[PDB]
């Protein structure tokens, strides 16, 4: 029957172009916005009608309901709110153009509206056309009803139409991400673009996507991140900078995970992780406090069917240090953070992974049981916005090394519902230990699996020239978007999300 | 010129 | 002997962090920048130590000019801005440790320096140091006379330390982004971010990107354009939106052509192309004179050593149209719009275009012809911003056909200094003549020309729940960047541009 | 608190 539908309104259409009726005109000009209209006439009484004032408005037809002679109410909605049409022929044109225009017009057509304010006997806010005109016709049935997710994503503009909460999901993005433009701006950062296209990825631990460059004949990299490139900008003397863009990782798709996100890295000279941590404090909980009113904001991980818990961002965030606490929290104590390199530590970590029933999947390693025991005694600890802080040397090979604690590094990560939001560290400045750590994972490579990160040869020279002492970091836009949508799914907080039927 | 729209932010 | 300086401060240094002196330090406070420091101490008398106010402030050195002895000059150069440090023995802390860290010290050398504010007899606003740390070395001899522009390019590091014009360059870009972004952003347009891969390439005419996907088995290109998510989202009720962000077409790399580049895309309901011209025309001529203080800017089209020409962006901008003074250019009449799909019509502008020696290499079609003529005769009369109008439906598949014309479109191109910084035009609504052009797209595509689109059922499917009149906008960032840059090269308004091996 | 430098802007 939706078929027919389109069959037959498709027909209907075609067949007012030949006719000549053009279904499809250029131009309506709007006087006033369907909000504006709202507000400024919402002080009418119920049965005012303003016969002074002419106004032309636009919008999509989400209902039709006629009392069926003379008189037919369309429900118009857009901007995220809705306008009452109610056409009496006795108040339009004419008569004729009245059975005309509304024998032509469907729900989820398109129009224009020129008439007068007014008010109905029930009381509801209203505009009385002069005349109708059809901007563009619906040739398909819209849902009565679109509560199937993969229908939501797969087609985006019939979830905005059917869907306000959509619309406000997307608002509180373009929020977040202005709100940190304005932020790092206002602290005299330089908003700057990097290359998305690298001979060789680097900045992260991800798998890359593969591209051909013709004129180059040569295989290019989509960017992992744009950390590299800011650093060598810093080398330049740009103190401060930032990038909001998209970022490229070939890997699985899930709840947390889209193949391209956007993140916000930035870098500002002569600063440590410390000053990192305060400025995130400060940015994080203005950035709630200014888009949801507060501190804390109530968020749902299993969605509106399961609990809800109440985050507080309310500053400062709580620090945990990484060995101290997951000794704490394990109830044993670990070795010395300046053996986590040799085999018998990992070793130890094995019995430690089998005794706590810890699952870690091959290869086994000092990096991966570690990731596995923080990931389940601590990032599960991890409600409100949490610090999580001094990993080790082994798991940041990026990351400068900690001035008071031998075989860590100075570094954090920011959790927010067990997710981390946040990854940042005050950066690795020394061209000779750099080097080094790269050709140690390269070693890895040539030792026979593809995780470990390829050497960035430029990128050293560059630190050769020198790199003031520097801290970076970097945070998922899409994980906030989900946190301050109050959504579990990713793909809720992008507009064309990445789809497997 | 266009008919007015209040910004999102 | 620079590979010797290499090798000589690579070894000081090291043995330097084998004695742990550190000349990699973690944290230095600085009190304040250069520039304020500049702001707040300028006002001094030659002569003049300030002995009871110690501040500590870093930045790299340029130049090294010991007067012997006592007393050593450094060159602190930092923001675009700089400061001299007058290190004299007996204003150290002590002669021991002023002795020690000037031998250490270096050009290029980043350094933070805790001392009193004064002036030099000279009258040279001066620091004075109590201590003088090393905040990290530069390994490599620094260059004297970088005038040569792939060097530059390659390190854009040592350009931005040796070049303040630069850094003056890429901070116009900044300006001429954001200030992009306030004005639509408080004409209520919504920022938003559309897939940068997609399944098929649309809303241009370019060579796509080709990569991978490692979780659906399929292959993605990288997009060429915004244009179909944009017009999609206006399908979905969000009436205005804009996108500034990075744009892949693989061609070729030339003065005003790089790969992978930075375009604005906005979407306009209830608007036309009229709307957009002045839209335009103030955004344009306002951000001009936001940014360089003046509706008209000195340009060099081929470079400094070149004439200079002035252009005006005082509104309006002069409206051209492509047919019609395109046949007051040629003294010569030109076929009816109606008829340009014609052969006797293409042979036609064969001949014209030979008895002109306008050269149209192979394949020779009526588009190619009336391109390569429009470029001959009309946009090399555009100096100050100019409106390129009413191109015919053969060259604008996406736009909507003129109303009052027929076979043309309503369409138009913004050029400044003969190259076409913006595109624009009513978008076509209309579902079924959309999928008609597509279809002509690729017949001609299976046979003609490769660059040629590719049909977007999803688009039409989209348009079928029926597209408001709107109207579209497009602007490569990265040519205004290079006028208002006074730039004849795009590789000075891209950080690191693509380069050839 | 890092020192202030002013915006770009
Ligand atoms: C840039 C980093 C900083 C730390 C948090 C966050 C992690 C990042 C990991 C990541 C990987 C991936 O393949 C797809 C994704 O959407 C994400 C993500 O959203 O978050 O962003
Ligand atoms: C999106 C468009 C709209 C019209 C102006 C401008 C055209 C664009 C053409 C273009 C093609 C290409 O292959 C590489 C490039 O760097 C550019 C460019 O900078 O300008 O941007
Ligand atoms: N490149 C990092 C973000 C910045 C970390 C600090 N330099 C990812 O994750
Ligand atoms: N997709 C175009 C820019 C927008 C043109 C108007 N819809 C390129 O050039």
């Amino acid at each position: 029957d939706p078929n027919q539908y389109y069959k037959i309104r498709s027909q209907a259409i075609h067949q007012l172009k030949v006719n000549g009726e053009d279904p499809y005109p250029h131009k309506f000009h709007v006087d006033i916005s369907l909000t504006d209209f709202i507000q400024k006439y919402s002080h009418l009484q119920p049965g005012d009608h303003l016969t002074d004032i002419t106004l032309k408005v636009a919008g999509r037809i989400h209902a039709k309901r006629a009392s069926g002679g003379k008189l037919i109410f369309y429900d118009l909605r857009g901007e995220g709110v809705k306008l009452q049409v109610m056409a009496n022929s006795r108040n339009y044109k004419s008569e004729e153009e009245f059975i005309h225009i509304n024998n032509k017009l469907r729900r989820g057509d398109i129009i224009g509206v020129q008439g007068n304010p007014g008010k109905t006997k029930k009381g509801e806010l209203s505009i009385i056309p002069y005349e109708i005109t059809l901007l563009s016709p619906c040739l398909h049935m819209l849902p009565h009803l679109l509560k199937d997710k993969e229908t939501r994503y797969r087609q985006r503009y019939l979830d905005l139409i059917l869907n306000d909460f959509v619309r406000q999901k997307f608002i509180i993005r373009s929020k977040i991400i202005t709100y940190i433009r304005s932020f790092l701006d206002e602290l005299g950062f330089l908003e700057i673009e990097t290359p998305m296209m690298n001979i060789i990825p680097g900045g992260a631990v991800a798998k890359p996507f593969i591209t051909y460059h013709n004129e180059l004949d040569m295989n290019l990299y989509m960017r992992i991140a744009t950390e590299l490139y800011h650093k060598m900008l810093v080398v330049g003397g740009i103190d401060r900078v930032y990038e909001i863009g998209r970022v490229f990782r070939n890997e699985g798709i899930d709840l947390t995970h889209n193949p391209e996100f956007t993140s916000c890295e930035f870098y500002m000279a002569y600063a440590d992780y410390h000053d990192l941590m305060e400025i995130t404090e400060k940015m994080v909980s203005g950035m709630v406090k200014h888009i949801t009113g507060s501190y804390k904001v109530t968020y749902h991980p299993d969605g509106p069917e399961g609990q809800a818990y109440d985050v507080d961002f309310t500053p400062p965030f709580r620090r945990i240090n990484m060995v101290e606490e997951l000794e704490k929290a394990l109830g044993m104590k670990l070795p010395e953070t300046n053996l986590f390199e040799t085999e018998e530590t990992r070793k130890i970590l094995d019995d430690i992974c089998v005794a706590k029933a810890v699952e870690c999947p091959p290869p086994r390693t000092t990096a991966r049981l570690l990731d596995k025991l923080v990931g389940e005694f601590l990032e599960v600890t991890c409600i409100n916005p949490t610090f999580i802080c001094d990993h080790p040397q082994i798991m940041s090979p990026l990351a400068k090394w900690h001035r008071s604690k031998e075989g860590l590094t100075e570094r954090f990560e920011l959790f927010v519902m067990k997710k981390e939001i946040c990854n940042a560290y005050t950066e690795l400045n020394d061209p000779m230990r750099q080097r080094q750590l790269f050709e140690e994972q390269a070693k890895a490579k040539a030792a026979g699996d593809d995780e470990a990160m390829f050497i960035d040869e430029n990128f050293c020279t560059a630190l050769e020239y020198g790199l003031p002492p520097t801290a970076g970091w970097g945070m998922g836009i899409d994980r906030v978007a989900m946190f301050l949508t109050d959504s579990n799914n990713i793909k809720e907080v992008l507009l064309f999300p990445a789809m497997k039927p | 010129p266009m008919y007015q729209v209040k910004p999102y932010h």
